[PDB]
């Protein structure tokens, strides 16, 4: 995978990651579906400059600081 | 915990497809 995409949770692992305010419950929703059985993928929808990117950094977060259940906490998440 | 019907239902619901009408308040 590693040819074909950047690993963004050993960049946030590495720092390289800019905070989020707020989003966290976008986050928190995100984890909620990614924890889902069947549709376990969710879209950040909306305007540019909301924080969609800062939102899938927040998620690396929370992988990197282990918020996130064991069967998500693990991930690995890339760009 | 266990998934309660209409109560983890409406506040998902209305967390992903908005609608908070029918999530009922903490307090009206
Ligand atoms: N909580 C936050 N909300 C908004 N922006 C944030 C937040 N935290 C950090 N930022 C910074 O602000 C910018 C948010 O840009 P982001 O890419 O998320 O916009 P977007 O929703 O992806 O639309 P785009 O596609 O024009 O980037 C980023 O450059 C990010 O570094």
């Amino acid at each position: 995978l590693s040819k074909y995409a950047i690993d963004m949770t050993e960049q946030a692992r590495q720092g390289k990651l800019d905070p989020v305010i707020g989003r966290e419950e976008e986050i928190r929703s995100t984890i909620r579906v990614l924890a889902r059985r069947i549709k376990s993928n969710p879209c950040l929808i909306g305007e540019p400059g909301i924080g969609k990117t800062a939102i899938i950094e927040g998620v690396a977060q929370r992988i990197i600081d282990d918020d996130v259940p064991t069967i998500l906490q693990g991930a690995k998440l890339f760009s | 915990q266990n998934v309660v019907d209409s109560d983890t239902i409406s506040e998902t619901a209305a967390r992903l497809t908005g609608i908070p009408v029918k999530k009922l308040s903490e307090s009206e």
